[PDB]
């Protein structure tokens, strides 16, 4: 089964910075884009950054030149660094990738289990 | 019971993954080796085979109630859909690589409305009944797909009708699809039905068999008394032979190329020969 | 030999509208003769009208607008030609009542509904031209989507039962298909009735279902007899449901009993028994 | 074949009285409302009145109480008398008519010829 795994996030003060990866492992056939999405409770998800197997990405303007995000193509993983991170950067990131089982069919979003990230103030 | 097939032009006949006429004989790409469409399936002794229905009537459509956020699906008669006993019900469209606009209509209310689908995302799970309403209001519908148009996702994609959906799943075999359909190999190369699907784009949307073939195997059931079908593509007026063809048992169409089967005409029929072994060489076409 | 499709009526088309047949019925008794257009097709396999072989014509146009006429032509674009039809293939034959149409585009994005009334002085069908009604200028194919209640003479019900004027002053000038009547002698018309989208509880009926058709021009069997004697055969337990009559011209006849056909189940088979006599008598369904 | 004629028409004085006939010929099966239709100059063709096969009218505001339409079903003829005429009247007239060509086929819209009047002034 196609599985997305989560590491990092965690609590910092405002300004400081956190880290994000999420591997994504199961038997597929082909794997295109893969991003972070964030959600707090009470909005709906949201897009934060993409990066394609070429490596073009896409950010929200909100978190243009603070936000980083990079992609290992051979290892299948997307990482994401969060800098300069305010009090209303809190919410529960979640990786995404659009993956084909098989070469007959066509590619599904699929998403993480989601990473808790919190900014004092 | 001999076995038959239709003795009508192509040309005069329609697509089984969509309700269009049949314009053109094919082949796939070359990056193009299995095909696993859902619709269009059906054995030679009239066996049908994943979503395949017997009708045109039902073919590329969908029925189910809108609360505004998914649509609750049943099979086109109003009765539910039981899940895990195929990868949608009877009749959904099986168009991969493509957003889909489907025409919605209800009985007993007047107008219609465009649906716009995209087959990406995480709530489009037709194998469990359920799909994003994506915008349309509460109330029971019926669809049929109208017009298609580049995939949402992943953006910038081209138009893939070789493929099928994703019907909402991590593992392929969940959805109890059927069965992918493989160029025999030795020059053989499997043998598509094209037609023209509207859209903003040079869209050519194959199929296996027309769906008069399936209607006329399903009423037939013609027992397989062999390993392969020997045709022949027959001018109706000239009578002449333009092509040997093999129709083996899954329900599907192979030939040789020589340029081939796209220069073929349009006008021909299939005619039955005799049954041969899986292994009988056809003349190059 | 002549055939039936083994097929379940429940899971055929109507042959006017690419509608699922969802009952059997009789006309009532202000309905005496039919012209229907589509579904026309005779026993040996001859096409009548504007019937077309496959479902994917079935209630279609084809035209070009200039922003204020659609010039018709045939569905795979070749040039229409009056005097040898009433209209192109496969147009839409029902009467009594507004048409929504679903108009596409080869090429270009987005679905249009086109609605025509059958009643102005623009709707010549038979000359290859009728009203654009807003429709932008560009070559489309459309398809029936839904019915209301016509326009003119208003407050006027819809009748599925008749043919619209195909827009002439004489009756033979545009060169129709001969108007059908029940037998006598007790027999009334048997009618395959589909739903149909629209504010109101719209049947549409028709002579015969689609696959029927295609089946018998694709067998072309000599009508070696006056009528066909006809069986009604639950498939399940392949019990006799009634006696039926079908005659050479392409329609079915029977004998009612309150209770009659139109309580009859709907995913029967009809069987061809024997050629019978246009005068035998039918036991009472 | 289906023809609908017109006859009476002609020029009058402002306060004048015209009347307008309409008779309906050939093979048809049955015949629903009649009515009247005028087109002046720089407009488009507008309803004046209409009669049903039972008797029952629609005026048009602009002739309401001035013209009065009246139907013979016996001879299939339509008949307008138009009293009290002012120059706004001044248009060409035409017949109108709903027929049924057969018992089995749905209504079609038949129209005459056209006839003047010209309200002088």
């Amino acid at each position: 089964q196609v599985q997305l795994q989560e590491s990092g996030g965690g609590l910092v003060q405002a300004g400081g910075s956190l880290r994000l990866s999420c591997a994504a492992s199961g038997r597929m056939f082909s794997i295109n884009s893969m991003g972070w999405y964030r959600q707090a409770p009470g909005k709906e998800r949201e897009l934060v950054a993409t990066i394609s197997e070429a490596g073009t990405t896409t950010y929200a303007d909100s978190v243009r030149g603070r936000f980083t995000i990079a992609r290992d193509n051979a290892k299948n993983t997307v990482y994401l660094q969060m800098n300069s991170l305010n009090p209303e950067d809190t919410a529960v990131y979640y990786c995404n990738a659009y993956i084909q089982l098989d070469s007959t069919i066509w590619f599904r979003a699929y998403w993480g289990q989601g990473t808790q990230v919190t900014v004092s103030s | 019971r001999p076995f038959t097939l239709p003795n009508l032009p192509l040309s005069s006949l329609s697509n089984s993954r969509a309700p269009l006429p049949i314009s053109s004989i094919g082949i796939s790409p070359d990056n193009v080796q299995s095909v696993q469409f859902q619709n269009g399936r059906c054995t030679l002794d009239g066996r049908l085979v994943g979503t395949t229905p017997v009708s045109l009537s039902h073919v590329a459509k969908i029925r189910g109630t809108s609360n505004g956020t998914v649509i609750n699906l049943t099979e086109l008669d109003g009765t539910p859909f039981h899940p895990f006993e195929g990868p949608a019900p009877i009749g959904f469209p099986d168009l991969g690589g493509c957003d889909w606009h489907i025409n919605m209509t209800q009985f007993g209310h007047s107008s219609q409305t465009q649906y716009d689908v995209d087959t990406t995302p995480d709530t489009f799970v037709p194998h469990l009944g359920s799909i994003q309403a994506n915008g349309i209001g509460s109330g029971n519908y019926v669809g049929v797909l109208s017009w298609i148009s580049p995939p949402s996702h992943p953006s910038g994609s081209q138009v893939d009708l070789w493929k099928i959906p994703n019907y909402g799943s991590s593992i392929t075999e969940a959805t109890h699809l059927a069965p992918s359909v493989y160029p025999p190999g030795f020059g053989e190369v499997l043998v598509f039905f094209m037609s023209k699907m509207p859209g903003p784009g040079a869209y050519n949307l194959p199929c296996l068999l027309p769906q008069e073939y399936i209607s006329h195997l399903a009423s037939e059931q013609a027992p397989t008394v062999g390993e392969a079908a020997l045709l022949h593509y027959v001018d109706p007026d000239t009578g002449r032979n333009l092509g040997e063809f093999k129709a083996y048992p899954d329900g599907f169409l192979t030939c040789v190329p020589n340029s081939g089967p796209q220069q073929l005409p349009i006008n021909g029929v299939f005619v039955f020969v005799s049954w041969v072994s899986r292994f009988y060489q056809l003349k190059p076409v």
